């Protein structure tokens, strides 16, 4: 029976290709829903009329810097308890529980109180690294099943029965990795739903909230230097308000669901039982024990370099340079244009399977350079709308640069390991390193200018980067043997 | 246009000319005061025949139209005062019927030589004054059957002739006034042609004695029973002046403003039947006994300023002799005020059997000091009443009121006593019921000094300057029968626990301007002191200007009958919840000019649930939800009274919101308003069991 085996196999790909298009579409949804709510809370809670007439003395900055705390400094605790965590759960499972996680954030926001908004925000920030750690897990296994099914119905008997891939399905993990990142860049820009269909309309010109900005763009001196005490020129209605979170939850809810229903099962008990075989005495100190390795001393600049650039394109890029001229009427319109630029150049690196692999990687680095270049001697003036779509121009350049940059990570992460601890382990480190970045940025608020650290850096890893891939060439020999 | 509301048409000051028509056809009201009508057209007003009543006065109509009676005939009341009519002709009023009330007050009419009141047999009231009339003759024979009223004041009348009083051979004359008109001579026999005669006025006539005498002899063999010769020239009074009126029943006197020198010996002798006189403004010099002999039924007296005035170039004091009222047994009300008298004699007011009102205010210039022997002629007389302020009283001697039993009410206000109230003073006064002691300059109060009252139902300290009131007992203890209770701008600072105990008859209270911030806030003594402790029946409390800044709780337990509450001018900022618990049946509640922030439902639910009327203006009101939500939200649903609403209810704070109306405040966005309480519990209860329940299920 051939043509059988054939109909069984085609389910089989339509049913990871629709998985990997469901965990994609989550991704997407979660994180548009977060970052939605996050700007709606942090804009909302920047006035005197909504601080002082709905809470007055309940203390807003307070509670929105233990929250960002909370949510910063977290991700510490995550990685002391992400691996033997997600092995206890699952692949999927931790999956659903941060996705869960991240809901009942968005849940604890309609009342808004010390004790029920703190404990979600230190929930958020135990969830948000291993939640990527096991998506990044979850998609990879999930693209080495395809290679290895395909790779079983093109070669039966020429395909081994043990170690079947090896370092050759980098074809079937591109194309998964640059649509998985395409729909996470997209939720960039789903994520400012909620700012222009509702929030848009309720704050007044620029004439009025840039009035006390004397220097902006290189003399910055802070996140937000010179700003008015107020920006909403009326109360939002609380129908409204409630309407539009409403619609986020169930529109996370329907993420939840789907996830859940389209998601299956890829942990396969038999490797779960072979996982549990290794132990829970062990398994705590061997992402700590993996410092050893060549690759990770030198890539771990990468996750830095790439934790400082995603956050200065969600903070640095809106907040410093973009309330320059216009003020939060165009803010939404840069983070789509941003999120645009990224999901395009998601397939313009997918279009890059023909050449070799750390082709497009340093350029993409380089590309920040030159922009790092119109970002140092370049100011614009504050009380001027004269050139505007030169913003968009650099947004939409670092959304290519910093998608380029994110999906080359990921696929060089995905063929160097190809085993499921070594991809647990590697992905885990990758995210805690990207999480202390997320977390030195926060600390770097109220600085005069990051841009020479962040050229510095760029460069620093640039040359690092390379001379990663001069040594795999002459054949050096190391690997980390820990079964 | 003109105004319609139930019958009537106000159409007075609309500056109207002609005639209007738009006013429904079964009215019965016509008001056309400060108008320019020219004339009153008999051909319009046939739309609305039925009108009952007509004014058509300050106009300058010339001549009537007697097709104007004709045409509606239930005209009764017709008024054309300040007007211009000129002549009046006999055809006039010849149609005119159903005329009840005329009112001609002024149209400058000189001469009227026909008959023009022979079918007015309806006619109640006429007014001719103001006029130009030389005659009171109105006619040839008798005429004007039914009346009643009938003014000629104002005129230019010289001489009374009995031939020009012959038409009111049988009518029943009610009020004849002949005020303003300088009559000369008075001839015999014209008041007898009079049918009936009942109430006759010549104020401001410019009479003398012999002219006023042969008025008295004229004025013989009638019913007159009011005479008044008010604002005359009567220097003075004998015993032959009022020798024609003593067989006439006469019942009211008026001599005001006669500038009397003095009063002749028994020159009221001759009249028995007097029951009501006034000589208010004189410049009597002298009292004698005989003065006021005769006057056995007199029952109403006033002697207002009727006494010499001060007279700063000469000083003179009109002095009165004792047994000076002793005739008048009758006598009920007697009135001295404002008079000149040095002081009061041994036997002034012996005499008077039957006196129970007395008004005694601004009569002594150099009273000072009362005694026990100063009230000794009052002592046969049960006065009900005494009045005795503006009279510069500065000490009361021990046993003074000891001779009025009966005393009621007794007034000592606006006076500059001085001393210390013992307690003896008050002897005597078994009845009395109110006390006014206000706007006295100094006293102190003992612990004996109300007790040989204890029938008190008011009493009122207004501006005394007390002292010594925080005293154990409380000097208004034995005050059993105390309903109200009035001290104001007293400045006192402690006040004991134990004062107003036992007070259930209490009723109204008034507490303003005495300074009590330091008593209640927390007191070094130990707590709030709560002097409100069983004053059951207490009705309205007033708290105004005392600096207060905080109210403690549990001041106003056990106070249901309590109704208003007035604690304007304080600076209370914070309230504690559940003070108004118990006010339940609150009416009236005032807060103004004080430093509230946040009303609150804890604090004004159970006050707010049957609030009649409520002031809250000059107060720097917290425009913020979580402040004044609860509060919006009650002033727009409730229909309560609130005064100047929109106008003096500003928000201070926050900054953005600075003078801006208290009313202008949406509470739409508020966090009481939407439903994300409930919605963030349902949602993270049902989120949570999702996530547990799928997860021990997969899991096993
Ligand atoms: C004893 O005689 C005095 C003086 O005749 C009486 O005083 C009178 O008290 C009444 C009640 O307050 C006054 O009426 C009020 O006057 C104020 C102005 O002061 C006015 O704003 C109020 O609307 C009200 O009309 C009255 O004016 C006052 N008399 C005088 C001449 O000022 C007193 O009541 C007498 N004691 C009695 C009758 O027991
Ligand atoms: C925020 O903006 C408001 C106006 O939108 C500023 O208020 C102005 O302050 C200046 C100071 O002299 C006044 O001359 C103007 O009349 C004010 N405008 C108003 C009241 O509408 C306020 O100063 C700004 N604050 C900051 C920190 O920039
Ligand atoms: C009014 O009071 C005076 C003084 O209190 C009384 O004068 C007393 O008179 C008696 C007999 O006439 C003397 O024995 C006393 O020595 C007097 N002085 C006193 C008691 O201090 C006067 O009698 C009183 N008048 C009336 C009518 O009782
Ligand atoms: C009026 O009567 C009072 C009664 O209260 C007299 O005051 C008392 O005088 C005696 C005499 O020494 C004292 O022992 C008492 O202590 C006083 N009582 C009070 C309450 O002070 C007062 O002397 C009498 N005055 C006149 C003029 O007779
Ligand atoms: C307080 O007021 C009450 C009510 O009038 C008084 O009680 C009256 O007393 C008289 C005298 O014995 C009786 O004739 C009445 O029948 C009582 N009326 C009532 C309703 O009980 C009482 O006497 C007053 N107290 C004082 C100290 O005067
Ligand atoms: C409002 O902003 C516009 C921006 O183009 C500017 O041209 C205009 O002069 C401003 N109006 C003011 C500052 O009153
Ligand atoms: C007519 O109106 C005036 C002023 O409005 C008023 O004084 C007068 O009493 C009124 N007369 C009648 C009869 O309504
Ligand atoms: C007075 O009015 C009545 C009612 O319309 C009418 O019948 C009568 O003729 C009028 N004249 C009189 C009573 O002289
Ligand atoms: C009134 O007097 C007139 C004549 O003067 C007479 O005709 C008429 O009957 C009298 N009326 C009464 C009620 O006496
Ligand atoms: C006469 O005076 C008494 C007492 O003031 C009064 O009741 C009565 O109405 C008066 N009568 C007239 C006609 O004025
Ligand atoms: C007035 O009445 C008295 C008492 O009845 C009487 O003697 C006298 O004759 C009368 N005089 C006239 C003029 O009627
Ligand atoms: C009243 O009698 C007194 C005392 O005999 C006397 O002095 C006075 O002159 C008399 N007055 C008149 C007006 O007779
Ligand atoms: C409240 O206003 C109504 C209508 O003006 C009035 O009838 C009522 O007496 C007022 N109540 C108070 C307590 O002022
Ligand atoms: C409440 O306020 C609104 C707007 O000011 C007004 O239209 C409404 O009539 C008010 N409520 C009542 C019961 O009058």
């Amino acid at each position: 029976e051939e043509e059988e085996e054939r109909r069984y196999y085609r389910r089989k790909r339509l049913g990871v290709v629709k998985n990997v298009l469901a965990a994609s579409t989550g991704v997407t949804l979660t994180y548009g829903v977060y970052l939605g709510l996050l700007q709606m809370q942090l804009i909302l809670h920047y006035d005197e009329t909504y601080r002082e007439v709905k809470y007055g003395n309940m203390g807003l900055p307070d509670i929105d810097s233990k929250m960002l705390m909370g949510i910063n400094v977290t991700p510490i605790a995550a990685l002391l308890y992400t691996p033997v965590l997600i092995r206890f759960f699952g692949t999927k499972w931790m999956m659903f529980l941060a996705v869960g996680i991240y809901a009942l954030f968005v849940s604890t926001n309609y009342w808004e109180r010390y004790y029920t908004l703190v404990p979600s925000a230190v929930a958020l920030g135990m969830a948000i690294v291993p939640l990527w750690a096991s998506m990044g897990n979850y998609i990879t296994r999930m693209s080495q099943k395809y290679y290895e099914y395909s790779h079983y119905k093109e070669q039966d008997e020429q395909g081994p029965q043990q170690r079947p891939p090896r370092g050759s399905h980098a074809p079937y993990l591109l194309v998964f990795q640059a649509i998985f990142y395409s729909f996470f860049h997209l939720s960039f820009a789903c994520a400012q739903l909620p700012m222009i269909y509702f929030l848009n309309n309720y704050l007044y010109d620029l004439n009025h909230t840039l009035i006390n900005v004397q220097s902006c763009g290189t003399k910055s001196q802070g996140i937000l230097n010179g700003f008015n005490k107020t920006v909403l020129r009326t109360l939002p209605r609380s129908k409204n308000l409630i309407v539009v979170e409403s619609v986020l939850m169930a529109v996370a809810f329907l993420a939840m669901l789907m996830v859940l229903g389209l998601c299956g099962a890829a942990y396969r008990p038999t490797e779960e039982i072979d996982l549990r075989s290794v132990g829970w005495g062990n398994i705590f100190q061997l992402p700590f024990k993996h410092v050893r390795d060549f690759r990770l001393r030198h890539l771990v600049p990468f996750f830095i370099y790439s934790g400082f650039e995603v956050l200065f394109a969600c903070t640095g890029f809106a907040l410093g340079y973009g309330v320059c001229s216009m003020g939060l009427e165009r803010l939404a319109y840069l983070l789509i244009a941003y999120s645009l630029g990224a999901s395009a150049s998601s397939v313009l690196g997918l279009l890059g399977l023909w050449l070799p692999r750390s082709v497009p990687l340093v350029a993409g680095a380089g590309l920040h350079l030159l922009l790092t270049l119109s970002l140092f001697f370049w100011a614009p003036a504050p009380r001027v709308l004269q050139h505007s779509w030169i913003f968009y121009f650099v947004a939409a350049l670092w959304g290519v640069g910093s998608a380029l940059n994110k999906t080359g990570l990921s696929t060089l992460l995905g063929i160097l390991y190809e085993d499921k601890e070594r991809q647990d382990f590697i992905f885990t480190i990758y995210h805690w390193w990207q999480a202390v970045a997320i977390f030195v940025v926060y600390l770097g608020s109220s600085l005069p200018m990051k841009a020479k650290l962040a050229v510095l850096l760029v460069t620093l890893v640039a040359a690092a980067a390379s001379y990663l891939w001069m040594e795999q060439k002459l054949q050096q020999g190391l690997v980390p043997r820990q079964p | 246009q003109c105004t319609v509301r139930y019958n009537v048409a106000d159409c007075s000051h609309l500056k109207l000319t002609h005639i209007p028509d738009d006013l429904p056809s079964n009215i019965t009201v016509l008001n056309l005061t400060h108008n320019q009508l020219r004339r009153l057209p008999p051909t319009n007003f046939t739309r609305y025949s039925q009108l009952a009543i007509l004014d058509a006065g300050f106009n300058s109509i010339s001549k009537l139209e007697p097709e104007l009676c004709q045409i509606l005939p239930l005209l009764k009341v017709l008024n054309l005062q300040h007007n211009e009519l000129s002549q009046i002709s006999d055809q006039t009023f010849v149609f005119c019927t159903n005329l009840t009330e005329l009112d001609l007050m002024s149209n400058s009419i000189h001469k009227i030589k026909s008959n023009p009141f022979k079918n007015q047999k309806n006619l109640i009231k006429l007014d001719l004054s103001h006029n130009g009339l030389s005659s009171t003759k109105l006619g040839t024979g008798v005429q004007l059957e039914n009346l009643q009223e009938l003014l000629l004041a104002k005129n230019k009348i010289l001489a009374l002739r009995s031939e020009e009083l012959e038409f009111l051979g049988n009518s029943s004359l009610r009020k004849l006034d002949l005020s303003s008109n300088p009559l000369k001579e008075f001839s015999p026999g014209c008041f007898q042609t009079i049918g009936k005669l009942f109430a006759l006025l010549l104020n401001n006539a410019q009479l003398n004695p012999h002219l006023t005498e042969k008025l008295c002899w004229e004025l013989s063999n009638t019913s007159i029973q009011n005479l008044s010769l008010a604002n005359n020239q009567l220097l003075a009074t004998s015993e032959s002046t009022f020798s024609g009126l003593k067989w006439t029943n006469l019942t009211q006197l008026d001599l005001s403003y006669n500038n009397l020198h003095d009063v002749g010996n028994g020159s009221f002798s001759y009249l028995p039947s007097l029951r009501y006189l006034s000589l208010e403004y004189n410049n009597i010099q002298r009292l004698s006994p005989r003065s006021f002999y005769g006057l056995s039924n007199l029952r109403y007296l006033s002697l207002k300023r009727a006494f010499t005035k001060q007279s700063v170039s000469l000083a003179s004091h009109p002095n009165i002799d004792d047994f000076s009222f002793q005739w008048l047994k009758y006598l009920e009300y007697l009135n001295m005020d404002d008079n000149n008298i040095p002081s009061t004699k041994s036997n002034t007011f012996t005499g008077l059997v039957s006196l129970k009102y007395l008004s005694l205010s601004k009569t002594f210039t150099s009273l000072q000091t009362l005694t026990n022997e100063t009230f000794v002629s009052l002592a046969h007389s049960p006065l009900l009443t005494l009045n005795l302020t503006k009279n510069h009283i500065s000490k009361i001697a021990n046993g003074t009121f000891s001779w009025l039993g009966q005393l009621r009410i007794l007034d000592l206000g606006l006076n500059e006593i001085e001393q210390k109230l013992s307690g003896q003073e008050w002897r005597g006064l078994r009845n009395i019921f109110e006390i006014y002691l206000s706007y006295n300059k100094y006293l102190q109060l003992s612990t004996s000094s109300f007790a040989l009252v204890p029938s008190l139902q008011r009493l009122m300290l207004r501006r005394v300057a007390l002292k010594n009131v925080d005293i154990s007992p409380s000097p208004f203890r034995p005050l059993r029968n105390l309903t109200i209770l009035d001290l104001s701008n007293n400045n006192i600072a402690n006040i004991n626990e134990d004062l107003l105990e036992g007070l259930e008859n209490l009723e109204i209270l008034d507490f303003q301007h005495n300074n009590l911030a330091r008593l209640w806030k927390r007191a070094n003594p130990g707590g709030p002191v709560n002097f409100l402790k069983g004053l059951s029946h207490l009705h309205i409390l007033n708290l105004e200007s005392n600096g207060l800044d905080e109210i403690p709780v549990g001041v106003f337990k056990n106070l249901f009958e309590l109704k208003s509450i007035n604690l304007g001018l304080n600076n209370l900022n914070k309230l504690e919840p559940f003070i108004f618990d118990d006010q339940t049946s609150l009416r009236s509640l005032n807060l103004q000019k004080n430093l509230i922030t946040s009303v609150e439902k804890d604090v004004f639910g159970p006050p707010f649930q049957n609030l009649n009327s409520l002031d809250m203006r000059f107060n720097p009101f917290d425009c913020t939800c979580e402040s004044i939500s609860w509060f919006v939200n009650w002033i727009n649903q409730t229909h309560t009274n609130i005064s100047e609403l929109s106008t003096h209810y500003l928000c201070n704070t926050p900054h953005h919101y600075y003078g801006f109306p208290l009313k202008l405040f949406d509470t739409s966005s508020c966090k009481d308003s939407a439903p994300f309480e409930l919605l963030f519990i349902i949602s993270t209860s049902m989120l949570l069991v999702f996530i547990l329940v799928v997860l021990l299920i997969h899991i096993e």
